[PDB]
């Protein structure tokens, strides 16, 4: 039982095993999180328009509700899976365009021939909030954003495990969740201190308190499982950098493809703009086909592993 | 505005990307071989085989991340 | 200009690359076994995915030490 | 300067070559399995082509790293 | 102003990367055997996980050496 | 400025050589499977030839990078 | 001038990393055989664990040499 | 100075050596399959020889790069 | 001054690491065979231990060379 | 200068060595298959010898490149 | 003393380490076959021990070269 | 004076890699020959010829080493 | 003036070590086949020992070149 906004993501949740009953439903988490960092990864408004065209074709199939059969993958989704996929794709492409606004470089570095968006050297054009290719501020900012998303998911999952242990009288899992939360808070404080900052005495107390909470949880659940698991949880926190790395990869692909296109058009022909755009579009389609599957897998991979293995399942 | 340090940074990021791609290819070799065998056997294992094939891409992804950080230091 | 900057970059790249290579070497064999188990039983997905995602701690440590070196840059 | 130029050339050559080596390592096993499957069934051609063309992303990443380095030149 | 720190970082990268490579080499075959045993019986998950967590000592000692060298930095 | 040209040559040689090595690594297993299938069926010569000639894109890109470095040279 | 300290660090890192690599190479096949035996009999744990823990002497010697090098400077 | 000629010699040597290594890696398995085929049927000789001589294009490209470098020096 | 001590340490680390690598390479297959024989009979324990500990002479000689280099260091 | 001839020697030696390594890697599997075919029937001698001596073109090209480099000396 | 002394140490370490690596590579397969033969018969102890101890001549020659370098330096 | 040392490095590298390649060849060739000997006691000569054939690469490496030593 | 003695030492060590590695690679499979034949028949020890000791000529040539370089020292 879910609201109609979360009904298509029930497919993604129920693709895996059913909940073990008396357990919270992680279904509404997916519409909150998955399209957000999917759009953060893509940021390519032209690719988003391509996705919207694909969604329009799939909605045409919904009108043509008789099944879509792809013998290449042996896939049969007559009304419901295709309707849910259309809903998911539209909800996802919305945040793709929204994060592409911050990712304002449109369909690659198209600013060379006629600059619509504007670098900070050109305030007359429309500004871009995050400079994409610049590395001084953008790299640190997006790495910290990914780390913050990982911390938010870690806190939510461990708090949910603790609450489930309280409700189900599963107190061992409650102590595990509390100790993991405290230990990871201490590890985050230690990492922030090691990044380089003064006033480390106040972070030292927080790290000591987190380590004490973790030590209490080890004294409760002492049987050989705790500290390798918390190391894997720290690695799971670090695993969220993917949403920046894949996005930077996509931006570099699009920018260098546009650079090759404008090298063909502007620098040699001065009239072969259409031919250069055709070559750039062909390369863009090839790159899109090769990379889209991984770019859409990595966020749902992050959810399915990181949040769900902690929460239950 | 650097000198030979910029070239050494380029060497380091090239090594990082190349060896990360090498590790990803090493994983994808056996995983894709098993996946193609499963596809030829059942033809319904496409989702699992494709997911298992696309999972090791995180290695080259993070190598590219480190190279981009090095280009930031460049 | 300091050559120590570029050499720290070289060491960081070596660490990341060889950690990724080790994780790939592990994940090749583990993923092959996992795909075999999946094709066999269709219900071994949890154990197969746990065993496949477990050896990523090597590249996790490698990226940690790389970020430490980049901070000391 | 020129020493930085030559070292950048060495780095981009290493990146492209090792990415090509990794994709060759993947495509060896994948192509062997695909050729066997096609020789058996002759209907697995599309799946074999997909599984063989997917590893090219590593070469693409190495090439773009090399092109970034060349743009620095 | 000396380039000693860069060579220290190179040593750190070599140690961490080769330790991670060795751990991955061990964990490949050990994980394949563990996944096979899990698919066969599934009652030996404790031993399968123990024999996979055992080779982590190599990368642990690599981390120790890197920590020592980073303290020397 | 001689070291600039020399290191450019080293980089382009490394690129083309490692691209050729990756193509050879792929073509080993691909050609073995192709020769086996051709001996078995005698009619799948075209598919085997296509799968054998397909992974030469790596050495094509290596040659492209080498020629770019040559133009820089 | 002198770069002895960083080069000493390079040597120490090479020692520990290659010792860990050799131990991982041994422990791969040894642990696979041990997992197979402990899956078959569920009572060969003592011999399997002894045979797995014996190759760690390589890492022990590598750490001894690394400690000697660290104490040298 | 002489560094240009020395390192361009190193680069062209690397190119031909690694191209020859890749061709040998391919021709090992390809020639083994060809020898098996001609031992079995003794009429697959043309296709076996074609598949064996086909991966020599990599060492041809390596010789091309080395000849370009030799003309440059 | 000079790179004397650092390169001496590099040679020492190379000797220890490669000796340990060779020992691990031998002990991998030797220990796998020993574990198989122990699972078969459980009376071949002494022979398996002798055959497994026999290739430790490689790392013993590596440590001898290491101690010679450390004494001259 | 004082480094040109030595680096030319390094390049030509590396070219010959890697070409010999590649043709040896080819001849390993090719000669194994050839001896396996001869043991089955001794009438395969001419074709087996042709297939074995065919990858000698790799070391021929390496020797030609090394002779060209030695002509520069 | 200086660069030459350290490079002499590097070459000495390379010689002993690679000789030990080659002996380990040989002793892996030889000891595996010997342990199998002992498990079958146990009357093959002399032949198995002889065949295992013959590859030690490689380390013997490596140590001879290392002692030659020590006496030279 | 570093030309002499680098010439020695190149010579040693050439002969070492040639020996490595011939060891790689003779591994499988000798294994196949020894396996064939059990019935092929009559055909021992063919196996010996097949094993001794890859020595041409050591011959070429030694030729290059002799040339480099002459330049040395 | 020195500074080349260490490089000649490095070259001699490389020659000896790589020749030993090649002979180890050969003697691994050759001695495995020899031990199998010995456990089969116990009468072909002459042929097995001849084929096992035959590839040692590679180390003989490496030692000869190392002696030449030692005389050059």
């Amino acid at each position: 039982d879910n609201p109609p906004w979360a009904k298509p993501f029930e497919l993604l949740v129920s693709f895996l095993n059913t909940p073990k009953y008396g357990t919270f439903d992680p279904t509404p988490v997916v519409p909150v999180f998955f399209p957000f960092w999917f759009g953060m990864i893509v940021g390519d408004i032209g690719y988003a328009l391509l996705f919207y065209l694909v969604g329009r074709w799939l909605s045409g199939y919904v009108k043509r509700n008789e099944p879509l059969v792809i013998d290449l993958f042996a896939l049969k989704l007559k009304p419901q899976v295709i309707g849910k996929l259309v809903h998911i794709l539209n909800w996802m492409v919305f945040w793709t365009v929204v994060w592409g606004v911050i990712y304002g470089e449109f369909f690659g570095t198209f600013l060379e021939h006629l600059g619509v968006f504007g670098t900070p050297e050109h305030p007359g054009l429309i500004p871009i909030l995050i400079h994409r290719i610049d590395t001084a501020k953008t790299a640190n900012l997006l790495i910290l954003l990914s780390v913050a998303f990982g911390v938010v998911l870690v806190f939510f999952g461990l708090a949910l495990r603790a609450y489930l242990g309280l409700k189900h009288r599963h107190m061992a899992h409650f102590w595990e969740g509390v100790g993991y939360l405290g230990g990871l808070v201490g590890v985050l404080a230690l990492a922030a201190s090691y990044l380089g900052n003064l006033q480390a005495g106040w972070l030292q107390g927080l790290m000591y308190l987190g380590f004490g909470v973790f030590l209490l949880a080890v004294l409760m659940s002492r049987i050989w499982l705790m500290i390798p698991e918390i190391f894997t949880q720290a690695g799971h926190i670090l695993s969220h950098i993917r949403i920046y790395a894949v996005g930077a990869a996509g931006g570099i692909l699009a920018g260098l493809l546009t650079d090759v296109g404008f090298a063909l058009a502007e620098r040699l022909g001065l009239l072969g703009v259409l031919l250069g755009l055709l070559v750039a579009g062909v390369l863009h389609l090839l790159i899109l086909l090769l990379t889209t599957l991984g770019h859409m897998l990595q966020p749902i991979r992050l959810l399915w592993v990181e949040f769900f293995t902690k929460f239950g399942f | 505005s650097g000198g030979l340090d910029r070239g050494l940074i380029a060497v380091g990021m090239g090594l990082a990307v190349g060896l990360a791609a090498l590790g990803t290819g090493v994983a994808q070799a056996r995983i894709g071989a098993a996946g193609v065998g499963a596809i030829a056997e059942d033809r319904s294992n496409f989702g699992t085989a494709l997911i298992f094939l696309l999972l090791p891409e995180t290695l080259v992804i993070f190598g590219l991340l480190i190279a981009f950080i090095l280009n930031g230091r460049l």
